[PDB]
RNA sequence: AAGCUCGUAUCAGUUUUAUGAGGUAAAGCGAAUGAUUAGAGGUUCCGGGGUCGACCUUGACCUAUUCUCAAACUUUAAAUAUGUAAGAAGUCCUUGUUACUUAAUUGAACGUGGACAUUUGAAUGAAGAGCUUUUAGUGGGCCAUUUUUGGUAAGC
RNA sequence: GAGAACAGAAAUCUCCAGUAGAACAAAAGGGUAAAAGCCCCCUUGAUUUUGAUUUUCAGUGUGAAUACAAACCAUGAAAGU
RNA sequence: GGUUGCGGCCAUAUCUACCAGAAAGCACCGUUUCCCGUCCGAUCAACUGUAGUUAAGCUGGUAAGAGCCUGACCGAGUAGUGUAGUGGGUGACCAUACGCGAAACUCAGGUGCUGCAAUCU
C-alpha cells in the first residue's frame, strides 16, 4: 500500500495468542469458564460447547488439560438424519435435537442414563433437572457461547433447552428464549414449544405457499420431492425425540479406506519444502536472468 | 546542632553474636490462617475417624 | 425520533486536535468578485 | 478469471452537513426522511470552534445510510443531476467515490417551502463479495489483493455502465 | 519527603517481560496446588489482585492454605537476628510451581530402583551424591596432532 | 567569570545531560563539528589523521571550540580551503554544575553557607574514555606534514594526553585501504552523500541488482 | 548472671549440586524513547515568494546512510550479593472417618493396616544441642580500602 | 494517507492503514486492546457480622491493603465477578 | 495427510508480495414470515442448502525479502567484575596475581510443534 511497515514495528510487535489471531477463542470468557475453585482442586470444569457451522451444528461436552482441552462426547446436526430429519439441518428445533442427543448421548455414557430422565413430553415450561433425593446428582455442564452473540431467542439456547430437558444440568433464565417478553418479562411457553418442535420453520410453510409458489418451489424443494407436508413438521421431531432417546449411542462411520490409504492421496497436492542447495542454486540463476543492468 | 542521621554500621556484627537462630520447626504445626470451613469439617472428620477405633479396639 | 450516533474518540479535551490554526491556510481560493 | 468478483454497491451515506443547531438541522433531518423512507442520524460536533459558531457536543449534521435497490437508484438519481460526468478525483484511491451537488430539488423532490433550502454530499462506498470476511465477528478476515476495489477498477466500472466520463485530466 | 509506600521501587521489577503482556495464559490457572506444596513467588503487574509484596519476589515457600482464588504460603523472613514466620494470601497468577524439591523426588525414586539392584544382585549402593574429582590419568595422543607453537603478537595500533 | 578548567577536569559525576528534569543550560560554544570539505567523495581523501585522548577526563566544549578553530585555521591557511575534512569526534553532553556563592552587594553570609549546595547549570563539557578519538581528519595522502600537525597545534588547547595516531583505514569509513580497494574492483561501494552505501549479500535480490549495476559485471 | 531440659538431637557469617529471583556495571541507538554532526536521494510541482505570456532558491515533510549521548532511556545483559531444596517429620500400598468437596468410592485432608537399609541418600566443621528468667552499660561515635551523593575543594 | 454542496487550516461523511504512538480524576511509575479504553443496559459488594494476613513494625498503634468464613444483595444465558 | 469444533505453548506461528490448491469441511452466497438488532438484514437475528462460487477468507509454496527462533574456541576470554600486594604513575589512570565473565558484531542454519474429538480419494 506503500504503508510499508518499518523493520522497527514488526521487531516490536507483540503477536497475540494464535487462537486470537485466526479469531476462534475469547480468552477472557475463557478463563472464566476453564478456571475451577483451588478447595476443589483436580476436579475437572466441564463446558458444553455450541459451534454454529453454516451447513452444521457442532454441540461438543468439554473439559480442559494443560496438554489440551478434552471432550467426552460430541454429536452433531449432520448426525440427525439418522434420527429421521434429512433437511433443516441448522436451525432452532435442530438445535434441540442436537441438544438433547448429546444430553441422552454424554449422560448415557457416565451410566447416569436411567435415573435422572428428563423433562418427557415436552410443554416448553421453564425448569431444570433438580437432583433426585438419596441418589447422584445431576451431571453438571455449563453453556460456551463461544464467540456468538446472545440474543433472545438464539439458535444456540435451543440446545441449552435441548441439553437441559435431557437431564444434564446446564442452569440458565428462560429470558433469552423466545416467549420472554421485553415488556411481559415473563416467558410463554407456547412459543418456545412451538419453535421446540419446529413451529417457525413450519408456519413458514403455511404463509409462504399462498403468497408465492415460485419462492415454495426451491426454498423448500427439499420438502416436495421427499413427500414432506406442512403441518408434518411437528411429527418429524416429535418422532426423533424418541429415536433419539430410544439409541442415544453414537455409532461413527464406517469411513470406507482408512487412515493411512486416505494420507496416501488425501494431500498429493501440497508442495515440498526446498533445501539450501535447492534455494540457492535458483539465486545465482535469478541473478542471471536480472543481471545485465536490466 | 547537627549531628548523625543514620548507619546500617556494626549491625550485621550485633546480629551475628547471638543472632540469625532459625524457623525452630516442629511437626503437626499450627493450622493458623486455615479455611473455616475446612476447619469446621475437619473436626468432624476426626469427632467420626475418633468413633473408629473407639469401636475396633474393643 | 432524535437518534445521535456516539463518537469512539477517547479525547475528551474541548480544544480543537492542533492540525488547525492560523498556518497552513493558503493565500489562494475562489474568493467571489462578482 | 472474473467469476464471483463483479462488484456491487456497499453502500451509499447522504451526508447533509448543517453547520446549527435548532431549526436548519432538524429541518434537514426530516430532509433525508422524505428522501430515503430510513429515518436518519443527526451527528454531535466534536469540537468548540467559536468561529463556526458551534460549542462540542452540539447537534449538528445528519445523514442515512441505504444499500441495495433503493440506494442505486438514488445514487442513479444523483448521477443525472451532474449529468454522467466526474472528475479524476471524486474517485479514493481506496476504490470507494463520490460527489455533492446543490438544493436537492434536482432530483426528484418537490419543493415544499414549509421545509426550506439545503444541499447535500452524495459519498458512496464500493465493495464485492466476500466483504464479510472482513466485516464478521468470528475469524475476522481481511480481503486479499486481489479482490480490494482499487481506484481505476471502480473507474473501469463507473465508465462502462452508467456509460460516464472522467473529467479535469 | 521521604516515600516509602507499598509499591515503591517496583518499576522495572513489576514490569512484565518485552513483548509478553494482556492476559496471563491458562497453564497458571490450571495448575492445582495442594497443602505442602514448595512454591516460588514472583509477581505478575497485569493481576493487580492478590499479588505480593515487592520483598517476598524471588523468595520460595511451602503453601499452608488452599482457598478459592489464592493459596496462602508460609515464608521465612529475617528482621533482626531471627527468621520470623509470614504467611502471605497470594493468588495464582503471582505463584509458580518450584522445581527446586522436584528433581529431589526424581532423586529418590531412582535411589529406590537402584536398592533392587543390590537387593537383587549384591554390588555395593553408592547411593549417596559426590563432588567434582581430580580427573585422573591419561594419555594424549600425538598422532595426527601434533602440538603448534605459538609466540606473543606485538604491538600494533588498530585506527 | 568560567571558573578555570582545573575544576572540572576530572568525571566526578554521573552524567548530567541537559534534559525535561534539567533544563535552562547555556549552548556548547562549539555548535559545527564538520568543516572543511564536507561534500568530498570518499576516493578523494584516503589518508585520515585522529586525535586520540591518553586520559579519562572531561573536554569542555569552550576547549572543543577553540581546538576546532585551531586546527581548521591552520590547516585551511597552509594546506587550501578544501584539502582536508575535520570531524569533530566528540559532543559535550555532560552539564556542570556551579554553587555560585557570589550574589549581590553588599556582604557575604554567614554561616550558611553549604545548605542548599546544589548548583545551576554553568558549562558543557563531553566525557572522554581511554583511547577515545576526539579529532578526526580525512585528506589526501599529500597533506599528510600539514595534517597531521594541525592536531598537534590543537592538542595546546586539549586538557591532559593526546597522540596524533596515522589511521590504517580509508577516509572515515573501515576497511583499511586494500580491503577498500578490494571492495572497489567489486563496485560494492556506492557513493553516498560524502560516504559510501556498501552492497550486502543479505537483502532482497530485486534491489540488490539496481542498486548495485557492475558488482554483476557479472559477480 | 542464674540456670534448666536433654546428650550428639540439631545446627552453620562456608562450599558443592539442583532450582529460583534481580535490571546495576557493561552494552545499544542503520531497536522503542529522548538528545545529537554531516552530507545524498525523493514527493510538495509548493507553505511561500521570484525567474517566465512553468524553471530555480526557501522551508516543510519522506527514503536509505553518517558523527556523538542518557541518574530519573532501553531490546540485550554480567560479576558480586540473594530465596529454596539435598529424606525415617522419607518414598510409597491399602482403605476407615466427615457436616467440606465431586457426575460419582470423584476428591480433599486426617487416620487404620502394610514395602524398603548398608553411602540414611553432597562437602566441611561442630570447642555439645535446645530452653527460660532476670539485669548493667549504651542510645554524641570516628577512621582505612572499596562502591557512592552534595561541594571548585577541605584534616568538609 | 486518499476521497464529498457551500466548507476555507479548522464543521460533517467515507474507506484504507494503525502494538496502543490514545484513554483510564490527579503526581509519577506500573498495568490494560473482542479491555482496565469508548458507548449503552441494569444495579448499590461505597452493605451485615466478626476474626486472620501483608506493608510500616517493637513484629505496638494508626493508615492502606490481601485471602477467607457467615449472612444478605447486584449482575449475566451462564461460568463467574 | 487435508478439514473442522475445543485447545496447550503463544512469531520457527507475525508482516509484505506472488502463485498453487483434488476430496471432504469451512466459508463466501440465496432468503426476509417468524424470535430478534440496527440510520441501514452491512454487523446482529431467523429461514433455507435450495439459486450460484474458489474471487476472497482459509491452507500451502515461493523471496540471495522484513521480522522472529537457533547455533559456534564468530567477535571475546574483549567490556565489566570478585579477591590480592608497602604493584606502577604527580595525578588521571594503569599493569600483574587467583577467579567469574557479557552485549554489539559475524558466520551459519531454521520459519510453528502439538492435544482431545469428528470427518473426508
Ligand atoms: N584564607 C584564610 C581563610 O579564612 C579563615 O578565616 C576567615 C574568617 O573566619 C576571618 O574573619 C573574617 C575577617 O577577617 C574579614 N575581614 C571579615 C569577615 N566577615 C570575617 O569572617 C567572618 O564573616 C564571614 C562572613 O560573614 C563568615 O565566614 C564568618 O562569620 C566569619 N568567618 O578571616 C578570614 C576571611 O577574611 C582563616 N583565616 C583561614 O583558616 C582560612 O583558610
Ligand atoms: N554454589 C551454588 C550457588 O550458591 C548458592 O548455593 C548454596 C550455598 O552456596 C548458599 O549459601 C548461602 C550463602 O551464600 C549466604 N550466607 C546466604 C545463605 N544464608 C546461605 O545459604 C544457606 O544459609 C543458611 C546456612 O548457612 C541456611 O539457613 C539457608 O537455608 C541456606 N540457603 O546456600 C545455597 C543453598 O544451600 C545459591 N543457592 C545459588 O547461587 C547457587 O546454588
Ligand atoms: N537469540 C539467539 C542468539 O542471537 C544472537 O544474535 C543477536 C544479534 O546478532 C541479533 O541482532 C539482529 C541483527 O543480527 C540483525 N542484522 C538486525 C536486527 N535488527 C538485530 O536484532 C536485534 O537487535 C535489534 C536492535 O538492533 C533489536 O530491536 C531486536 O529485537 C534484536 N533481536 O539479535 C540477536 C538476539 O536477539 C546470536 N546470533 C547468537 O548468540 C544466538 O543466535
Ligand atoms: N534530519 C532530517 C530531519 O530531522 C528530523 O528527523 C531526523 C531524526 O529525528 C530521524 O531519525 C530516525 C528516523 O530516520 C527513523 N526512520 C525513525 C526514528 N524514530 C528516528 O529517530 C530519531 O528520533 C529518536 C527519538 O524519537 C532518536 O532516538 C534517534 O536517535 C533519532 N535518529 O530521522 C531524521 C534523520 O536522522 C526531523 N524529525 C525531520 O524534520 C527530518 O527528518
Ligand atoms: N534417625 C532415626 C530416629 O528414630 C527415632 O526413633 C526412636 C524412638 O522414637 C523409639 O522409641 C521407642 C518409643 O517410640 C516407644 N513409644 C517406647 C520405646 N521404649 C522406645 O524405644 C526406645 O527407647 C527405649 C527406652 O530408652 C530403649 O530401650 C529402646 O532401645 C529404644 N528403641 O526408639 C528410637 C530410638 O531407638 C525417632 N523416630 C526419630 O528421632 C528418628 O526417626
Ligand atoms: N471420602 C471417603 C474416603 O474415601 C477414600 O477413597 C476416596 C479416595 O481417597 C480413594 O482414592 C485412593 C486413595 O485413598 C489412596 N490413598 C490412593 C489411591 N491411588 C486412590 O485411588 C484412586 O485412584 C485410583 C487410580 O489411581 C482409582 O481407580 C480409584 O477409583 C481412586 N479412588 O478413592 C476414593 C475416591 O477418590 C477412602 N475410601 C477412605 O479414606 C474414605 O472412605
Ligand atoms: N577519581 C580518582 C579515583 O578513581 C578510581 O577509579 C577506578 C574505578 O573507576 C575503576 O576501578 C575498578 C573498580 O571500580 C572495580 N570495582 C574493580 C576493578 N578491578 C577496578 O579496575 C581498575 O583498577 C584495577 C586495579 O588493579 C586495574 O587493574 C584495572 O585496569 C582498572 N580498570 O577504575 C579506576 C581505577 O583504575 C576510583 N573511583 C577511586 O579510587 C577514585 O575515585
Ligand atoms: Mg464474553
Ligand atoms: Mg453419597
Ligand atoms: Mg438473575
Ligand atoms: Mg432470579
Ligand atoms: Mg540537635
Ligand atoms: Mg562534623
Ligand atoms: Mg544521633
Ligand atoms: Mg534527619
Ligand atoms: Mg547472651
Ligand atoms: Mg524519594
Ligand atoms: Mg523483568
Ligand atoms: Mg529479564
Ligand atoms: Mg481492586
Ligand atoms: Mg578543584
Ligand atoms: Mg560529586
Ligand atoms: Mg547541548
Ligand atoms: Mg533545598
Ligand atoms: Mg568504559
Ligand atoms: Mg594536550
Ligand atoms: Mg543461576
Ligand atoms: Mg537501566
Ligand atoms: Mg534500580
Ligand atoms: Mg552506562
Ligand atoms: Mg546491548
Ligand atoms: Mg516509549
Ligand atoms: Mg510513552
Ligand atoms: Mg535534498
Ligand atoms: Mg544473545
Ligand atoms: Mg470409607
Ligand atoms: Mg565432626
Ligand atoms: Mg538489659
Ligand atoms: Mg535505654
Ligand atoms: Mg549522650
Ligand atoms: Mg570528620
Ligand atoms: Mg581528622
Ligand atoms: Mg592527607
Ligand atoms: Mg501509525
Ligand atoms: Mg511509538
Ligand atoms: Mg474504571
Ligand atoms: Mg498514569
Ligand atoms: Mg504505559
Ligand atoms: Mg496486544
Ligand atoms: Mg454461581
Ligand atoms: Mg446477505
Ligand atoms: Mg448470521
Ligand atoms: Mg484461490
Ligand atoms: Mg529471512
Ligand atoms: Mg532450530
Ligand atoms: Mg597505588
Ligand atoms: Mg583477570
Ligand atoms: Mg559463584
Ligand atoms: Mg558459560
Ligand atoms: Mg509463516
Amino acid at each position: 500500500q506503500k504503508d510499508a511497515k518499518s523493520s522497527a514495528y514488526s521487531s516490536r510487535f507483540q503477536t497475540p495468542f494464535r487462537r486470537r489471531r485466526e479469531g476462534k477463542t475469547d480468552y477472557y470468557q475463557r478463563k472464566r469458564l476453564v478456571t475451577q475453585h483451588k478447595a476443589k482442586y483436580n476436579t475437572p470444569k466441564y463446558r458444553l460447547v455450541v459451534r454454529f457451522t453454516n451447513k452444521d451444528i457442532i454441540c461438543q461436552i468439554i473439559s480442559s488439560t494443560i496438554t489440551g482441552d478434552v471432550v467426552l462426547a460430541a454429536a452433531y446436526s449432520h448426525e440427525l438424519p439418522r434420527y429421521g430429519i434429512t433437511h433443516g439441518l441448522t436451525n432452532w428445533a435442530a438445535a434441540y435435537a442436537t441438544g438433547l442427543l448429546i444430553a441422552r448421548r454424554t449422560l448415557q455414557k457416565l451410566g447416569l442414563d436411567e435415573t435422572y430422565k428428563g423433562v418427557e413430553e415436552v410443554e416448553g415450561e421453564y425448569e431444570l433437572t433438580e437432583a433426585v433425593e438419596d441418589g447422584p446428582r445431576p451431571f453438571k455442564v455449563f453453556l460456551d457461547i463461544g464467540l456468538q452473540r446472545t440474543t433472545t431467542g438464539a439458535r444456540v439456547f435451543g440446545a441449552l433447552k435441548g441439553a437441559s430437558d435431557g437431564g444434564l444440568y446446564v442452569p440458565h433464565s428462560e429470558n433469552r428464549f423466545p416467549g420472554w417478553d421485553f415488556e411481559t418479562e415473563e416467558i410463554d411457553p407456547e412459543l418456545l414449544r412451538s419453535y421446540i418442535f419446529g413451529g417457525h420453520v413450519s408456519q413458514y410453510m403455511e404463509e409462504l405457499a399462498d403468497d408465492d409458489e415460485e419462492r415454495f418451489s426451491e426454498l423448500f424443494k427439499g420438502y416436495l420431492a421427499d413427500d414432506i407436508d406442512a403441518d408434518s413438521l411437528e411429527d418429524i421431531y416429535t418422532s426423533a425425540h424418541e429415536a433419539i432417546r430410544a439409541d442415544p449411542a453414537f455409532k461413527p462411520t464406517e469411513k470406507k479406506f482408512t487412515k493411512e490409504q486416505y494420507a496416501a492421496e488425501s494431500k498429493k497436492y501440497r508442495q515440498t519444502k526446498l533445501s539450501k542447495e535447492e534455494r540457492a542454486a535458483r539465486v545465482a540463476a535469478k541473478i542471471a536472468a536480472l543481471a545485465g543492468q536490466q | 546542632a547537627k549531628s548523625k542521621n543514620h548507619t546500617a554500621h556494626n549491625q550485621t556484627r550485633k546480629a551475628h553474636r547471638n543472632g540469625i537462630k532459625k524457623p525452630k520447626t516442629y511437626k503437626y504445626p499450627s493450622l493458623k490462617g486455615v479455611d473455616p470451613k475446612f476447619r469446621r469439617n475437619h473436626k468432624h472428620a476426626l469427632h467420626g475417624t475418633a468413633k473408629a477405633l473407639a469401636a475396633a479396639k474393643k | 425520533k432524535e437518534i445521535v450516533k456516539s463518537n469512539t474518540s477517547s479525547k475528551k479535551a474541548d480544544v480543537p486536535p492542533p492540525s488547525a490554526d492560523p498556518s497552513k491556510a493558503r493565500k489562494n481560493r475562489p474568493r467571489p468578485s462578482g | 478469471q472474473n467469476p464471483m468478483r463483479d462488484l456491487k454497491i456497499e453502500k451509499l451515506v447522504l451526508n447533509i452537513s448543517v453547520g446549527e443547531s435548532g431549526d436548519r438541522l432538524t429541518r434537514a433531518s426530516k430532509v433525508l426522511e422524505q428522501l430515503s423512507g430510513q429515518t436518519p442520524v443527526q451527528s454531535k460536533a466534536r469540537y468548540t470552534v467559536r468561529t463556526f459558531g458551534i460549542r462540542r457536543n452540539e447537534k449538528i449534521a445528519v445523514h442515512v445510510t441505504v444499500r441495495g435497490p433503493k440506494a442505486e437508484e438514488i445514487l442513479e438519481r444523483g448521477l443525472k443531476v451532474k449529468e454522467y460526468q466526474l472528475r479524476d478525483r471524486n474517485f479514493s484511491a481506496t476504490g470507494n467515490f463520490g460527489f455533492g451537488i446543490d438544493e436537492h430539488i434536482d432530483l426528484g423532490i418537490k419543493y415544499d417551502p414549509s421545509i426550506g433550502i439545503f444541499g447535500m454530499d452524495f459519498y458512496v462506498v464500493m465493495n464485492r463479495p466476500g466483504a464479510r470476511v472482513t466485516r464478521r465477528k468470528r475469524c475476522k478476515g481481511t480481503v486479499g489483493n486481489s479482490h480490494k476495489t482499487t481506484k481505476e477498477d471502480t473507474v473501469s466500472w463507473f465508465k462502462q455502465k452508467y456509460d460516464a466520463d472522467v473529467l479535469d485530466k | 519527603g521521604k516515600s516509602h509506600g507499598y509499591r515503591s521501587r517496583t518499576r522495572y521489577m513489576f514490569q512484565r517481560d518485552f513483548r509478553k503482556h494482556g492476559a496471563v495464559h491458562l497453564s497458571t490457572y490450571l495448575k492445582v496446588y495442594k497443602v505442602g506444596d514448595i512454591v516460588d513467588i514472583k509477581a505478575n503487574g497485569s493481576i493487580q489482585k492478590g499479588m505480593p509484596h515487592k520483598f517476598y519476589q524471588g523468595k520460595t515457600g511451602v503453601v499452608y492454605n488452599v482457598t478459592k482464588s489464592s493459596v496462602g504460603v508460609i515464608i521465612n523472613k529475617m528482621v533482626g537476628n531471627r527468621y520470623l514466620e509470614k504467611r502471605l494470601n497470594l493468588r495464582v497468577e503471582h505463584i509458580k510451581h518450584s522445581k527446586c524439591r522436584q528433581e529431589f523426588l526424581e532423586r529418590v525414586k531412582a535411589n529406590a530402583a537402584k536398592r533392587a539392584e543390590a537387593k537383587a544382585q549384591g554390588v555395593a549402593v553408592q547411593l549417596k551424591r559426590q563432588p567434582a574429582q581430580p580427573r585422573e590419568s591419561r594419555i594424549v595422543s600425538t598422532e595426527g596432532n601434533v602440538p603448534q607453537t605459538l609466540a606473543p603478537v606485538p604491538y600494533e595500533t588498530f585506527i | 567569570a568560567r571558573r578555570p578548567a582545573r575544576c572540572y577536569r576530572y568525571q566526578k559525576n554521573k552524567p548530567y545531560p541537559k534534559s525535561r528534569y534539567n533544563r535552562a543550560v547555556p549552548d556548547s560554544k562549539i555548535r559545527i563539528y564538520d568543516l572543511g570539505k564536507k561534500k568530498a567523495t570518499v576516493d578523494e581523501f584516503p589518508l585520515c589523521v585522529h586525535l586520540v585522548s591518553n586520559e579519562l577526563e572531561q573536554l569542555s566544549s569552550e576547549a572543543l571550540e577553540a581546538a576546532r578553530i585551531c586546527a581548521n585555521k591552520y590547516m585551511t591557511t597552509v594546506s587550501g580551503r578544501d584539502a582536508f575534512h575535520l570531524r569533530v569526534r566528540v559532543h559535550p553532553f555532560h552539564v556542570l554544575r556551579i554553587n555560585k556563592m557570589l550574589s549581590c552587594a553588599g556582604a557575604d553570609r554567614l554561616q550558611q553557607g553549604m545548605r542548599g549546595a546544589w548548583g545551576k547549570p554553568h558549562g558543557l563539557a563531553a566525557r572522554v574514555d581511554i583511547g577515545q578519538i576526539i579529532f578526526s581528519v580525512r585528506t589526501k595522502d599529500s597533506n599528510k606534514d600539514v595534517v597531521v600537525e594541525g592536531l598537534r597545534r590543537a592538542r595546546y588547547k586539549f586538557p591532559g594526553q593526546q597522540k596524533i595516531i596515522l589511521s590504517k583505514k580509508w577516509g572515515f569509513t573501515n576497511l583499511d585501504r586494500p580491503e577498500y580497494l578490494k571492495k572497489r574492483e567489486a563496485g560494492e561501494v556506492k557513493d553516498d552523500g560524502a560516504f559510501v552505501k556498501f552492497l550486502s549479500k543479505k537483502g532482497s535480490l530485486e534491489n540488490n541488482i539496481r542498486e548495485f549495476p557492475e558488482y554483476f559485471a557479472a559477480q
